[PDB]
């Protein structure tokens, strides 16, 4: 019918860097005479609304900062920032507005970085979850980058992965930095056994890791 | 009410945004709306359902804008409509023939010069309430048949300053209460014979400023009750031809003017009304 | 000026839906309200639009299913849906202007309520306070978090001293274990501001009606 189409879906870069995305319209979007191309580019940024960039192919909402450039008519429509800023993370939506309302499906924006160790901080499970039959140890690794990072917890000194859950952050608005989670659910029952809990984490910024640990049955 | 406009409900409920400088047809105007004045402004486009919700409209300007087009369906949901303004725009060019359907009671209609090369068939179709229509100053190149055929109650008729050439039998058919017809200030060279026939109530026409040579027979006489006449500066070709039409200006005691002639090359600039008939070579 | 989405947020499938957009900044009968749905990870999809005047278009790939109405007085536009499967597990955006054109083409937002179609009892969030045992410390900046476990559905929100503290904060994506949602947040407060000034979660949880603030005792 009227479709949106959007590549590459995703395209990392450095801040500094030109950028372009690709919109392809299913049907033509330029009114015979006049000529103005009805097209809107949008921001979403994580967690976020949607936020109009661009209309009219071609020009800006009020205050989107004049660093950005729409430009193309009938069928093919770029959005391009020049000299990303840190803060531009987001996925880019553009929008049909000649039959109704027809979306693309969005491109998001990586931020590239130099590489980054992560804080790491430990946690033997709460008096108030142990009094529940449960047991969770919780590993914060914090502030990192690139995102690929991998945590190996190791009980009495030795691994587990029976039972284990991660969990990554959106790259950070103001600082272009990943932080994820990790939780070790045991059980009262098969937690106040093994005593040594432990947590690795191991990079592309690391070969020897970043190690936090606590012992149980030792306060 | 939206950016720099006012609004007031005394008398009639009204948007009133003259030159903001508006790059097209704003969001925001009332349903309520009795009156939208956008003119002076930028735009270059009508959408098509724009003023569709205020279902009350009875005038809207839109005058002295960049109009490109005005979609087909643009007045569409206006019953109501009684006044609507579309001049000054320049670079408009056409507007399509459906773009009139259904304006059941408008009083007023202004395309005084928007450069409208033609005029698509059955575009004032079904304007049965239409009495003011200004099409003066366009580049309209010819007149179709029945143009304004179901313009029953069409008094004031504006033409002037086009490029016409020619009035063809059945062009003014149907303007049955036309009552100043201005036809000055055109490319125009041959009325067809039958042409005024519709038109009893004519009052005062217009015809100076153009290309007739001569105004043969039978064309003339239907205007039973016509005041005022203009034929000054015709290129008059003065001989037979012109006796027809000598005949009628004697008895014309209304009000004429000067019809002066240039041909042939003997009788320049000699109005007709005080010429002798002898005078007129044959044949 | 501003739209605010509302109502029943976890719908069983083969029933009724029904939003509300309430809005501050401009009247219903000046300008018209649209609606745009986007999945837990999909592109945006418009769904209709109820005009300045009576007049109702919606997108008809959903058949019978929709109706916009809104009540002018009482400034609200009303989003119902009934007969939905699973498809239709998305945020629920209403957003503005408001058509024939220039003034905004979705230039307003909402933030978006987020509908669940899922047949599984509402349950409420068990919350651990992630103090660091007994360190603290060494690293000059004391980073605590907080478990929140076990719920359904989404969302839920974390918050730190009350909204004192939304800069250090790290919220983690929740994960599905079994049947149910489980979420952690860290925060990164500075080291000479714990023990002493106190730090606090509140996890508030709107599908269960249920707001808890979870104190965080040191050692
Ligand atoms: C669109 C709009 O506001 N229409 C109004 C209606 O409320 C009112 O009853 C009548 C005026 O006397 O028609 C007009
Ligand atoms: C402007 C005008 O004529 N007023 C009308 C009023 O007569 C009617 O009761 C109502 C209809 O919606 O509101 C409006
Ligand atoms: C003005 C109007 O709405 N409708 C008119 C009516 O008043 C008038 O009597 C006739 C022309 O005189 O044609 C129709
Ligand atoms: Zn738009």
């Amino acid at each position: 019918d009227i479709v949106m189409s959007q590549s590459p879906s995703s395209l990392a870069v450095s801040a500094g860097e030109k950028v372009t995305m690709s919109c392809k319209s299913s049907q033509s979007l330029l009114n015979s005479r006049n000529r103005k191309n009805y097209l809107a580019w949008y921001q979403q940024k994580p967690g976020q609304s949607p936020k109009p960039l661009i209309y009219w192919a071609s020009t800006r909402e009020s205050g989107v900062p004049d660093r950005f450039t729409g430009s193309g008519s009938g069928t093919d429509f770029t959005l391009t920032i020049s000299s990303v800023q840190a803060e531009d993370l987001a996925v880019y939506y553009c929008m049909q507005s000649y039959n109704l309302f027809t979306f693309g499906s969005g491109t998001k924006l990586e931020i590239k970085r130099a590489d980054a160790a992560p804080t790491v901080s430990i946690f033997p499970p709460s008096s108030e979850q142990l009094t529940s039959g449960g047991a969770s140890v919780v590993c914060f690794l914090n502030n990192f980058y690139p995102k690929d990072i991998n945590v190996k917890w190791k009980i009495d000194g030795s691994e587990r992965q029976n039972g284990v859950l991660n969990s990554w952050t959106d790259q950070d608005s103001k600082d272009s930095t990943y932080s994820m989670s990790s939780t070790l659910t045991l059980t009262k029952d098969e937690y106040e056994r093994h005593n040594s809990y432990t947590c690795e984490a191991t990079h592309k910024t690391s070969t020897s890791p970043i190690v936090k640990s606590f012992n149980r049955n030792e306060c | 009410c939206p950016g720099a406009c006012v609004c007031y409900n005394e008398p009639k409920v009204t948007t009133s945004c003259p030159q903001q400088g508006l790059q097209a047809v704003p969001t925001g105007i009332p349903a309520s709306s009795q009156r939208i004045f956008l003119h002076g402004n930028r735009i270059s486009y009508v959408p098509a359902a724009s003023f569709q919700s205020c279902r009350n409209l009875t005038i809207l300007w839109l005058h002295s804008n960049a109009l490109a087009g005005i979609d087909a369906a643009a007045f569409t949901g206006l019953t109501l409509l009684e006044q609507l303004d579309l001049s000054d725009n320049a670079q408009l060019r056409v507007v399509d023939p459906t773009t009139f359907r259904g304006l059941g009671h408008l009083h007023t209609l202004h395309l005084d010069r928007c450069g409208l090369q033609e005029l698509g068939p059955g575009l004032f179709r079904g304007l049965a309430a239409l009495q003011y229509l200004y099409l003066q100053d366009n580049n309209l190149q010819a007149l179709p048949d029945n143009t304004f055929r179901d313009l029953g109650n069409l008094t004031h008729l504006f033409l002037h300053g086009n490029r016409i050439p020619s009035v063809p039998e059945h062009a003014f058919r149907g303007l049955h209460s036309l009552d100043r017809l201005l036809l000055h200030q055109n490319h125009v060279a041959r009325v067809h014979p039958h042409a005024f026939r519709d038109l009893g109530r004519l009052m005062t026409l217009y015809l100076f400023a153009n290309n007739l040579s001569m105004l043969p027979a039978e064309v003339l006489v239907p205007l039973r009750s016509l005041q005022y006449l203009r034929l000054n500066d015709n290129p008059w070709v003065c001989d037979c031809r012109a006796r027809p039409l000598w005949a009628w200006l004697q008895k014309f005691r209304g009000s004429s003017s000067e019809v002066p002639c240039n041909l042939p090359q003997r009788l320049a600039g000699r109005d007709l009304k005080r010429l002798a008939a002898s005078d007129l070579e044959g044949c | 000026v501003q739209l605010k989405e509302s109502g029943p947020g976890l719908v069983a499938p083969s029933q009724s839906l029904s939003i509300s957009c309430s809005v501050s900044g401009f009247s219903l009968s000046s300008y018209g309200v649209h609606w745009v749905r986007q999945s837990p990870g999909q592109g945006l999809e418009w769904l209709g639009v109820i005009w300045s005047g009576g007049n109702t278009h919606y997108n008809s790939a959903l058949m019978s299913r929709l109706s916009i109405s809104k009540e002018n007085s009482k400034n609200q536009v009303f989003l119902k849906m009934n007969s939905l499967q699973t498809d239709d597990t998305a945020i629920y955006y209403c957003a503005r202007v408001g058509i024939y054109y220039e003034g905004a083409w979705f230039a307003y937002w909402g933030q978006g309520t987020l509908v669940t179609v899922s047949a599984a009892k509402t349950t409420p969030p068990s919350v651990y306070p992630l103090a660091p045992g007994s360190a603290a410390q060494t690293n000059s900046m004391v980073t605590l978090g907080c478990l929140v476990k076990g719920y359904f559905p989404e969302p839920v929100t974390v918050t730190w001293n009350s909204g004192s503290l939304s800069s250090g904060v790290h919220t983690f994506p929740a994960v599905l274990q079994s049947d149910l949602y489980t979420l952690s947040s860290s925060v990164t407060v500075p080291s000479s501001t714990w023990p002493s000034e106190t730090v606090t979660c509140n996890v508030a949880h709107p599908a269960s009606s249920t707001k808890v603030d979870k104190k965080i005792v040191p050692r």
